[PDB]
């Protein structure tokens, strides 16, 4: 699937057309990414966290909280399997996080999350060729705060160098959990990507 | 096939009165490199929308053509800090001399991510004249900048940041301590053996996993003892890489140490004293 959770908020269109414009490629309404446009802007996210599915996310949680970093998650998370989907809620509890992507294109129950007071959203889409480069995402989170990526383990060396690529294009930091050797830190051996 | 059907298309809609369309189709300029986009993406440098300033100056270092040095120069002067990363990214990626003063003038930016792709871009160039003002940005308050500017100056191999680099071992941040390591490394200089070496007793993992690494490279002899305590590390990358840096450093200094550790050696340090007493 694809959806992003949201916290219970508080007190939060400006001067920034580029970026909802951006959104609207995947996000439907014209307001539907206009108030997930103000869910990066508040907080600030500063860290990404990158995953699958458990206890991987407390090691990311830890690593976001190892650079007092306001951490946003992201993960596959496909099926079904009591709390998960209901523990979706309780990262915003258990690690404090701003924001939760979760990656059902159909069903896409979102009512059985946003009922208990968490905001979310719906689709995005996955590989396509060089229509709308979704990757720019982390630029707009880049302007909000987003200072580094950290990725989980358990990631597929695919996701590993998407998550690193996106690192080298977009200024962003990515920390691990190739991920032993230099290519932990490949994104800043070449700040330049290559062919 | 490349055909200009689509390159073309694009093109045209860079100048479409919809801001979405016009970076999408600077994307898809950049994804095709057709050349017959340089001049129409330099037009897009100045768009209305931050985005397709963006996407236009990073589709401009996707093509690589040397037309678009000088307006990605003058982009590196942008109103908004992603358009000054992107083209910032993208003279690092088209690597011209011309982009050189300029990326200095953008190791001086507000945006911590311009100067620190302003020196991840002036490592590629890899221009000497970048070296003096990458030290000065060893100096950034911003630990990314300080650690990428210790990249750049890594990856030029300047001699003239050894001692900056060797004064970076002992900073605050780890990061920038692990690039000074890893730039050290790249640079071999003889000097940076024993900061290194104290290196070796840092806190974090990684910068004595560079720092062991860079003595490996520097394939200097009195940092021979000081990677055989690295040897037990508490950090099993460490212990590899000492591994891996003292069959570098080859001779009788390290076998003399090795039939020692094949003797009175335990753990991984005797792992490795008798594979290499076999592999000499
Ligand atoms: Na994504």
């Amino acid at each position: 699937a694809f959806l992003i959770v949201k916290g219970p908020s508080e007190k939060d269109n400006e001067q920034d057309p580029s970026a909802i414009a951006f959104l609207k490629q995947f996000a439907r309404n014209h307001e539907k990414a206009e108030r997930f446009f103000e869910l990066l802007v508040r907080e600030g996210v500063e860290a990404i966290i990158i995953a699958r599915g458990e206890r991987e996310i407390e090691q990311a949680a830890k690593l976001a909280r190892e650079k007092g970093f306001e951490a946003l998650a992201f993960l596959a998370e496909y099926e079904r399997r009591d709390r998960q989907f209901d523990d979706i809620i309780e990262y915003f509890e258990r690690y404090g996080f701003k924001a939760v992507i979760v990656a059902k294109e159909l069903k896409q129950a979102a009512q059985k999350i946003e009922e208990k007071g968490f905001k979310a959203l719906a689709f995005s889409g996955r590989i396509d060729q060089e229509n709308h480069n979704i990757n720019d995402i982390f630029e707009l989170l880049q302007r909000q705060g987003l200072r580094a990526i950290i990725a989980a383990t358990g990631l597929s060396e695919r996701e590993l160098s998407w998550a690193q690529r996106a690192a080298q294009q977009y200024g962003l930091d990515i920390i691990f959990a190739f991920d032993e050797q230099d290519n932990r830190f490949k994104h800043f051996l070449e700040p330049i990507r290559r062919q | 096939h490349t055909d200009p059907e689509k390159v073309e298309m694009y093109i045209k809609n860079l100048q479409d009165d919809s801001t979405t369309v016009r970076f999408n189709a600077a994307y898809a300029l950049g994804k095709i490199g057709d050349e017959r986009a340089v001049e129409p993406l330099i037009k897009a440098l100045k768009d209305e929308d931050w985005l397709v300033r963006f996407s236009a100056a990073r589709a401009l270092g996707e093509i690589g053509d040397e037309r678009a040095v000088e307006p990605l120069i003058k982009a590196l002067k942008d109103e908004d800090s992603s358009v000054r990363f992107s083209a910032a990214y993208a003279l690092g990626k088209i690597g011209d001399e011309r982009a050189v003063e300029p990326l200095i003038k953008a190791l001086k930016d507000e945006d911590p991510r311009v100067r620190r792709i302003a020196a991840g871009a002036l490592g590629e160039i890899g221009d000497e004249r970048a070296v003096e003002p990458l030290i000065k940005a060893l100096k950034d308050e911003d630990p990314y900048v300080r650690m990428a500017a210790a990249y750049a100056l890594g990856k030029i191999g300047d001699e003239r940041a050894v001692e900056p680099l060797i004064k970076a071992l002992k900073d605050e941040d780890g990061y920038v301590r692990r690039a000074a390591a890893y730039a050290l490394g790249k640079i071999g200089d003889e000097r940076a053996v024993e900061p290194l070496i104290k290196a070796l007793k840092d806190e974090d993992e990684n910068v004595r996993l560079a720092a062991a690494q860079a003595l490996g490279k520097i394939g200097d002899e009195r940092a021979v003892e000081p990677l055989i305590k690295a040897l037990k590390d508490e950090d099993r990358y460490v212990r590899l890489t000492a591994a891996r840096a003292l069959g570098k450093i080859g001779g009788e200094r390290v076998r003399a140490a090795m039939e020692k550790l094949a003797e009175t050696g335990t753990g991984f340090a005797r792992k490795v004293a008798v594979n290499y007493l076999e592999t000499h």
